[PDB]
């Protein structure tokens, strides 16, 4: 049902299992209901979780899709995480 | 309409959605399924305001257009250890580093 | 291969920019060469005289990020029973979206001055372009 994603600084993010398996990397780390990310801090991993929600909500919707916001101060680390998770 | 939430306590953050018409108590039932603590051991907050079990999320100001998938609204959560409720504490996420000179 | 058909049958169309980007409409001419048309501000529309079987795609005018039109990549005017061309943001991958934000902040000369794995250098430099997108036949 839910899985726990733990950031490098110890924040625990609990997201729906279906949303987490969007990432092929997470699917492999799970297959446990818990994944530790030694390299991804909480200000990045929280944004990753909001991307999951946004993606699931707006994929295959013929309404108007809003832009996914990314503050400049986190963009570089978010890019690294997205590159690693293939997100 | 769906509202998208982060339910936060200490260093725990639950990402979930709920209906604007669903109640605060029904959200505690969601928290219960996840963190295994019954509703009577939970207090839910909007900022510093304690939320009443019978109110709907919409009445408490969680609306589909503010509690968005890409920018969810925060619900604070506090547990009763046995007697008395802990104070509401939410640990902030980490701080981003300084913007590199090229930016 | 990706070529407008010279039907000479008029087809009236409305470009409707339902995105937050300034939109560059691109007509693929009879030789397959992309032809740019006047840009559309966000949330604005325009009535266009086109032809059945012609081929159009749509891009962010500043960055050439790909956009969707009626939920696909190409728009082909059909028989007027005007045709609505709803231009929208795709759901970008998180990676592509981050590349978009980083490109908007860092000068292309300075991509190599960023502390990231080298494969991300090439991703940043491999910016979107209709010319690459047209190849996939
Ligand atoms: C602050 O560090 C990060 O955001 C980060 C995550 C990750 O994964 C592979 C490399 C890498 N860097």
């Amino acid at each position: 049902m839910y899985v726990k994603l733990i950031s490098s600084d110890g924040h625990e993010f609990i997201v729906k299992r279906e949303h987490a398996l969007t990432s092929g990397t997470i699917k492999a780390m799970l297959s446990t209901n818990e994944v530790n990310f030694r390299e991804i801090p909480s200000h990045v991993l929280s944004k990753v979780c909001m991307y999951f929600t946004y993606k699931v909500r707006y994929t295959n919707s013929s309404t108007e899709i809003p832009e996914f916001p990314i503050a400049p101060e986190i963009a570089l680390e978010l890019l690294m995480a997205a590159n690693f998770l293939d997100c | 309409m769906d509202v998208f939430l982060m339910i936060r306590r200490h260093k725990t953050t639950i990402f979930t959605d709920a209906k604007e018409s669903s109640t605060v108590f029904e959200l505690k039932r969601i928290v219960e399924g996840i963190l295994k603590r019954p509703p009577d051991e939970q207090r839910l907050y909007k900022d510093d305001q304690l939320l009443d079990d019978g109110k709907t999320l919409g009445e408490c100001g969680f609306t589909s257009q503010t509690a968005r998938p890409q920018a969810p609204a925060t619900v604070g959560l506090a547990f009763r250890a046995d007697d008395t409720f802990e104070a509401l504490c939410i640990e902030p996420f980490s701080s981003p580093p300084e913007l590199p000179d090229v930016m | 291969v990706l070529r407008s058909v010279n039907s000479r049958e008029p087809s009236q169309v409305i470009f409707c920019n339902r995105s937050p980007r300034v939109v560059l409409p691109v007509w693929l001419n009879f030789d397959g060469e992309p032809q740019p048309y006047p840009t559309l501000p966000p949330g604005t529309g325009r009535r266009i005289h086109s032809y059945r079987g012609h081929l159009w795609l749509f891009r962010d005018a500043g960055t050439h990020d790909g956009l969707l039109v009626n939920q696909t990549e190409l728009f082909v005017p059909s028989l007027n029973v005007p045709i609505f061309a709803n231009i929208t943001l795709p759901v970008y991958t998180l990676k592509e979206r981050c590349l978009q934000v980083v490109r908007s902040l860092v000068k292309p000369e300075n991509y190599r001055r960023l502390d990231i794995v080298r494969s991300l250098y090439e991703d940043l430099e491999d910016h979107p372009n209709v010319q690459k997108d047209l190849e996939r036949l």
